[PDB]
């Protein structure tokens, strides 16, 4: 499910009862340890399906080979990692909602995650999901090349403060070894 | 409780209020004798210059300039150049069919203004059935707007109607 | 000055760290008598010094990351060699751990080869 | 007791008792500059007068004060003064007595602001996070039992891993079977439903309850999986114990009525309230 | 030499009414002087009543406020000292001999001085 | 209270199926979540409208650039403050720049507001110096989604601080000499420290809605400063002084004047009792620092003979007896014994030799 | 020049090449410096009273000494902070300005307008991971070994 995408660590129990047992599994984003914001714990069931709790007791039942919720957890972990690295290096608010606006109809079994972070005089935005535009990244400055100066040239004191144009980032072919290197583009604020 | 001082102090309401000095400033000078109260450089300058000289109160332009690049706002011949300064011409540039720009003539910043008046309504709208339906949905949604706000509500509702045109 | 546009300053990003680190210990490190009465006063200063310290730290971080990005887009061979050496070290560590586990299992089986007492 | 610190506030109180009257006469130092709107300015005077009532409040402040006096007056502080002239060049120590306190107080802020960490990485800079000695478990057990009115026991009949049980005011005992250092894979029950003393033959698992404590067990599992700090396992188990302590009452029911469900509890924010709402 | 039993509580309590009555008296004499001068400027020869000059009374009010403030500060110093002594010193007041207590105090002072010297050397090496 | 208003299936019911075909690319569940998702972020915001439907400009439902993926709620023409508005309002409007609201926290119950301003006079350096105002953040978290109250409180706070800052625009003769030091850039609270040959005497300025007065707290920043070097011992009193007038220049001048004298007077031990009492089994300290005024301090010794030394001049100070009270020999202060020996000659012996 | 002046590095050589390694080591150094600051603060936090009830002068006398070592540690880190800082400014070879503003279009997809050793190492690491997982599988499956047999296990 994930090669360049965030990998998954495995840690099973050291004492398993006759029937029941449990397994600890965390996201463990590459090259970082301050992104441990999604460590879900599940316990196996003999007759019924496994119960699982990510953070808030979200137990759900399932079948033999239907666990695609894992991808949703990966998307949420990506969002949480964006939040954490924003807290590392100018820390935007906590408006990383798990849903919103229905951007691309969000196919992929309820996969929906989108966050954003303006550090200085810029503005970053990200969105992910199950193949419904997984790598979504947008970044745009204030003083741009093309714009509408017609109604604004009349007003004096040119405003290099607001941020009008979307100017998507197209997060492809960039030097991201594990997608957790968005901090590099974040680093492009002032030097 | 100790209000005996209150009314007798309030007695000295009329204009001849100078004796208070001889009552307090000596005793004050006993405890507080500060020559340094405001020795720093200080001078009163009421005004230097004040006028917009370019448009209405800034708030409208300041807010509309923050809109998306999908909208393209400009001005017609200035028939209300100074006081009104509001008759906007907008061009929707996105993944949708283009159309005629609206009027968008607003009132003072209190904003009880359904700004668009559709100066070119009749002939520009009798052209094709599709754009006629666009106009119908536009006015139907505008009627639904409770106390519409020319600043954002107008353009947003117009864009929503233009995006609804695809049935 | 505050309202002035020009920024008349220089020589930072190196000495700044040592300066900030040493300076805000002054509440502690000081060759002066300490009045034995104070509360809710020394707090704001150390909050400010941790604030500025993490600020300049973040500044240094961003500078280092920008330098790394520039050198990578300039000299990718260096980054390639770095990744190669890292992969070599990772493979070496994996092999060492495998050998350690193998020796442990060998010892474990060898000691209890004759776990059974008699028959 | 520690009510003496309240007197400190009283200090500030009497400080105002001075400033107040000054603020009075300063207000009388000049008359109406230009009212032009109303005559509340004079009332403004009385406004300052109103603050004088605060002084009376100071006298009221003594009602809550004066709890009780401690024996052995002077609190062993001037005993050094009883020494001969040879001992007097010793006040320095007393200074350090405050200084050390400031030290702690400084750390009290510093450690606090240490909460916002900046460790961009935590690996590739080196080990054996699992505690080797089977004695630190007993240390943690004793540290937990140092807490009052909350008894803890442990037998560990399974093997190298740790197994323990804890009881509280109710019969809602909790059985925690975890690894060498950090707590994981625990469970809770109530009223001998587990009976993990000699259940069947030993401290049985039985993975069950009558659909009441199951949510609490899941929440405790979540808390264990979330409080797993990279280091300091003692801090982790202490935080776990403090979290467990928060259910000793099960009485209040804020932000809802006490009829939403079977029960209500989810305090990771150091405060319990109506469950199924966060 | 005061010999007030060194107990600040009942002293401050019994002194509060002094502040109250002194404030009352100063307000009264201020109002008297006010009505006097307001009859002087525009009235007639009516205000014939020698009252207090309002200087001595107000200043002695400040002085008693001062004395109570210094007494309260002494009380706070005493309680704070008792608190920290209890918090960071055992109870031995005639079970350890006084020379042992003095030696312990000196050892703690030396350890604090060592800590201070270490922090100073750290600050020096930093700079 | 079950309402009986229209429902109309106000959403895309039931053309939402055609919304699925509006995508660019085993279960159709993908649609269902959307609904139970969108409400989770849609219904809160309109409620905020009902709260903002009472102050001004309830322009709701705006969407920032679409790609931001966040329901946007901006602010337009912030209402005036009940405080000083006669002339400060014009400056506030001239400085009013882009500003908006976003959700926060775990997206359930938390609000965040973002503000920026025009050219900030107090904006110095060492804070990523930029022409326009970088950022102003506000966070709130209620319990029954009243945030407008705390919002307007913070607005009035920053307004009063901006008034103070605008009044600060001047040129003091010799004080600015002590490079410039105003590096504590105004975010929403102005601090200053420019004393002791470096940063030092960090002041505090803010408005807490708890009451009307301000907050003032001396600082302890500066390597070559004392152990505390603060001004706490008088700070409280000094605060009411600034309550008299917002002239920060007055605070600066008075602090620069009183620094050296209080620095000297704090050197002596005051807190410790200096062993047992000199006379009897009673308890007595050795010194008692006394902040009874703004600049006049009457240090005591063994609860008696408290001389009164203070500073009011530009470079000089004055000492006087504390038992006369503008009364040579009429009466006393009803306290400590007066006139201990002779202090005037002891002072004049080392008061001013070169002065004539 | 910039060399191994006592830096806790794993395998890095710190030579005239691999400025990437230099920048990464400097970043790691400043991160560890901040971490050491936090750590020494945490240590000095619980600086209990030297005059212990039971312990007279035994425990703390050692601990404080250890703290000194910690101090020494952070000390040399500052030295390292300089050693890298020169090197960062020393290797000014190739496109000195390097506008990141212009670079942002370059890292974008479009605007509507040597690797042999790398691949070899990649294939080697992939085969290593394959054989590693193959070795894993056995002990992974046989890991429980008591789970089904807890009915009689003790």
């Amino acid at each position: 499910s994930r090669i360049e995408d965030p990998q998954i660590q495995a840690h099973w129990s050291n004492i398993n009862d006759v029937y029941e047992s449990s397994v600890k599994v965390l996201i463990t984003s590459q090259g970082y340890e301050q992104i441990c914001k999604s460590i879900q714990l599940q316990l196996n069931i003999g007759v019924e399906q496994v119960r699982v709790v990510h953070r808030d007791g979200r137990v759900i039942m399932l079948s033999h080979q239907e666990q695609e919720l894992q991808d949703f957890l990966l998307s949420q972990m990506s969002q949480h990692q964006v939040h954490a690295v924003q807290q590392l290096a100018w820390q935007v608010l906590s408006f990383s909602n798990h849903v919103g606006l229905g951007p691309i109809e969000s196919i992929g079994n309820a996969s929906a995650i989108t966050v954003a972070s303006p550090s200085g005089d810029y503005a970053i935005s990200v969105r992910n999901g199950p193949e419904s535009g997984s790598k979504i990244m947008v970044q745009f400055p204030r003083n741009q090349c093309k714009d509408l100066p017609k109604s604004d040239v009349l007003q004096d004191s040119k405003w290099s403060h607001l941020r009008g144009p979307f100017k998507e980032v197209q997060w492809n072919k960039m030097e991201g070894r594990n997608f957790v290197y968005k901090m590099e583009l974040l680093m492009s604020a002032l030097s | 409780q100790p209000l005996l001082d209150a009314v007798l102090a309030n007695i000295r309401s009329p204009v001849f209020n100078h004796s208070l000095y001889r009552t307090f400033v000596p005793a004050m000078m006993a405890i507080h004798g500060p020559p340094i109260v405001s020795p720093v450089v200080c001078s009163r300058k009421r005004r230097f210059e004040e006028d917009e000289r370019q448009s209405i109160p800034n708030v409208l332009q300041g807010e509309v300039a923050r809109l998306d690049p999908k909208f393209l706002v400009n001005l017609d011949p200035s028939h209300c150049s100074n006081n009104g300064t509001v008759h906007l011409i907008c061009k929707l540039d996105d993944k949708d069919l283009p159309s005629v720009p609206p009027l968008e003539l607003s009132v003072p910043a209190d904003y009880p203004a359904q700004s668009p008046m559709w100066i070119d309504r009749q002939w520009q709208y009798d052209a094709n059935p599709f754009l006629q339906s666009v106009h119908r949905c536009m006015t139907s949604r505008l009627l639904q707007l409770p106390d519409k706000h020319s600043v954002t509500a107008l353009l947003n509702t117009w864009a929503q109607s233009i995006h609804q045109a695809c049935l | 000055a505050a309202p002035g546009a020009p920024r008349p300053s220089n020589s930072t990003l190196v000495d700044e760290l040592e300066s900030s680190f040493e300076a805000c210990f002054a509440s502690l490190v000081s060759q002066d008598y300490v009045n034995g009465t104070d509360q809710e006063e020394i707090r704001t200063g150390v909050d400010q010094c941790i604030q500025k310290f993490l600020d300049i730290a973040r500044q240094t971080e961003c500078f280092f990351l920008q330098k790394r990005l520039q050198l990578s887009v300039q000299k990718p061979d260096q980054v390639i060699k770095e990744d190669v050496s890292e992969l070599r070290s990772e493979l070496q560590r994996k092999d060492a751990l495998v050998q350690k586990h193998l020796t442990k299992l060998r010892h474990w089986q060898q000691v209890l080869e004759d776990i059974n007492v008699q028959h | 007791g520690v009510n003496l610190e309240a007197f400190s506030q009283a200090i500030s109180a009497i400080q105002a008792l001075r400033s107040s009257v000054s603020r009075v006469f300063d207000c009388l130092k000049d008359g109406m500059r230009n009212k032009e709107t109303l005559e509340g300015r004079e009332k403004a005077f009385i406004a300052n007068f109103q603050d004088n009532l605060h002084s009376v409040n100071r006298d009221l402040n003594e009602l809550e004060r004066l709890s009780n006096l401690v024996g052995k007056p002077s609190e062993n502080h001037p005993l050094h003064n009883s020494g001969l002239l040879s001992l007097d060049p010793y006040s320095q120590l007393l200074q350090a007595y405050k200084w050390s306190n400031k030290l702690q107080y400084h750390a009290g802020l510093a450690s606090g602001l240490l909460n916002q960490q900046s460790l961009k990485r935590s690996a590739n800079q080196m080990t054996t996070l699992v505690l080797p000695p089977q004695y630190v478990d007993d240390v943690i057990s004793r540290i937990d039992r140092m807490f009052p009115e909350m008894s803890i026991h442990l037998s560990r009949p399974n093997g190298t891993s740790a197994m323990l049980l804890v009881t509280l005011g109710k019969v809602l005992k909790v059985i925690v079977v975890m690894r060498s250092l950090f707590i994981d894979r625990t469970i809770v029950k109530g009223y001998n439903e587990s009976v993990y003393t000699e259940d069947g033959k030993l401290d049985i698992w039985s993975k069950s309850s009558y659909q009441v404590f199951q949510k609490v067990t899941d929440h405790a599992t979540t808390a264990l999986l979330h409080y797993q700090l990279p280091q300091m396992p003692d801090v982790v188990v202490r935080s776990f114990m403090t979290w467990l302590r928060s259910y000793i009452k099960l009485f209040q029911a804020p932000c809802q009525r006490c009829g939403k469900f079977l029960q209500d509890g989810l305090p990771p924010t150091w405060r319990d309230f109506r469950t199924l709402e966060a | 030499q005061q010999q007030q039993d060194f107990d600040p509580v009942q002293r401050y309590k019994m002194l509060i009414p002094q502040l109250k009555e002194s404030l009352q008296t100063l307000m009264k004499v201020a109002a008297q002087n006010l009505i006097q001068n307001t009859n002087i400027d525009n009235g007639q020869k009516s205000s014939d009543a020698p009252l207090q000059r309002f200087d001595k009374c107000l200043e002695e009010f400040y002085a008693l406020c001062d004395q109570l403030e210094l007494c309260l500060r002494l009380a706070h110093e005493c309680l704070s000292q008792s608190c920290d002594s209890a918090k960071h010193s055992p109870t031995l007041v005639p079970s350890l001999p006084y020379p042992q207590y003095l030696a312990v105090i000196k050892a703690q002072i030396t350890c604090a001085k060592d800590i201070h010297t270490a922090l100073l050397d750290c600050a020096n090496k930093v700079t | 209270s079950p309402v009986m208003a229209l429902l109309l299936q106000q959403f895309k019911d039931n053309i939402q199926d055609l919304m699925s075909y509006t995508k660019t690319g085993c279960a159709f569940n993908k649609v269902l979540a959307h609904f139970v998702a969108m409400c989770d972020t849609n219904m809160p915001f309109v409620g905020l409208r009902l709260e903002l439907s009472n102050l001004e400009i309830p322009h709701q439902g705006v969407q920032v650039e679409g790609d931001g993926f966040n329901h946007a709620i901006r602010l337009l023409k912030i209402p005036p403050c009940k405080g000083i508005s006669e002339e400060t309002q014009k400056a506030l409007d001239r400085s009013l720049l882009d500003c908006t609201f976003r959700l926060q926290g775990r997206n359930n119950r938390t609000w965040v507001a973002e503000l920026v301003f025009a050219n900030c006079p107090l904006n110095g350096t060492s804070t990523r110096e930029q022409g326009p105002s970088r950022h102003v953040y506000l966070t709130y978290e209620n319990l029954l989604s009243k945030v407008v109250e705390m919002f307007l409180n913070d607005w009035s706070s920053i307004a009063r601080l901006y008034e103070c800052v605008l009044e600060f625009a001047r040129s003091l003769p010799e004080i600015p000499a002590h490079i410039f030091s105003e590096v504590r850039v105004y975010n929403y609270r102005k601090l200053i420290l420019c004393y002791g040959t470096t940063k030092g005497s960090s002041i505090s300025i803010q408005w807490n809605s708890i009451h009307q007065k301000f907050h003032i707290a001396l600082g302890t920043v500066g390597p070559n400063s004392g152990c505390s070097n603060c001004h706490n011992t008088i700070l409280h009193q000094l605060q009411e002084m600034f309550n008299k007038t917002p002239n920060v220049v007055q605070l600066l001048q008075v602090l620069f004047d009183t620094q050296a004298p209080l620095n000297a007077i704090n050197k002596l031990p005051t807190v410790p009792m200096l062993g047992l009492t000199q006379r009897t089994n009673t308890a007595y300290q050795c010194f008692s620092i006394l902040p009874q005024s703004s600049t006049h301090i009457r240090l005591a010794f063994r609860n008696m003979y408290c001389i009164d030394i203070y500073c009011r001049s530009r470079g000089v100070v004055a000492i006087r007896d504390g038992a006369y009270s503008l009364f040579d020999n009429s009466k006393l202060v009803e306290g400590f014994y007066p006139a201990p020996g002779l202090k005037t000659f002891l002072n004049m012996f080392v008061d001013s030799n070169q002065d004539a | 020049a910039s060399g191994p002046f006592g830096g806790p590095q794993a395998q890095q050589a710190a030579r005239e090449v691999n400025t990437a390694t230099l920048c990464r080591i400097g970043q790691e150094t400043v991160q560890d410096i901040v971490y050491r600051t936090m750590e020494i603060f945490q240590l000095l936090r619980n600086m209990q009273l030297p005059n212990g009830v039971t312990y007279h002068t035994g425990t703390y006398q050692d601990r404080l000494t250890k703290l000194q070592d910690h101090l020494r540690q952070l000390s040399i880190l500052f030295r390292k902070l300089r050693l890298v800082y020169d090197k960062c400014n020393e290797n000014c070879g190739g496109m000195d300005p390097i506008p990141v503003e212009q670079l942002i279009p370059y890292v974008d997809e479009d605007g509507s307008k040597e690797r042999r050793e790398i691949v070899e190492v990649n294939k080697k690491l992939k085969q290593k991971n394959q054989q590693l997982k193959q070795i894993m599988d056995q002990l992974r499956n046989l890991i429980w070994d008591i789970n089904a047999m807890l009915a009689m296990r003790n």
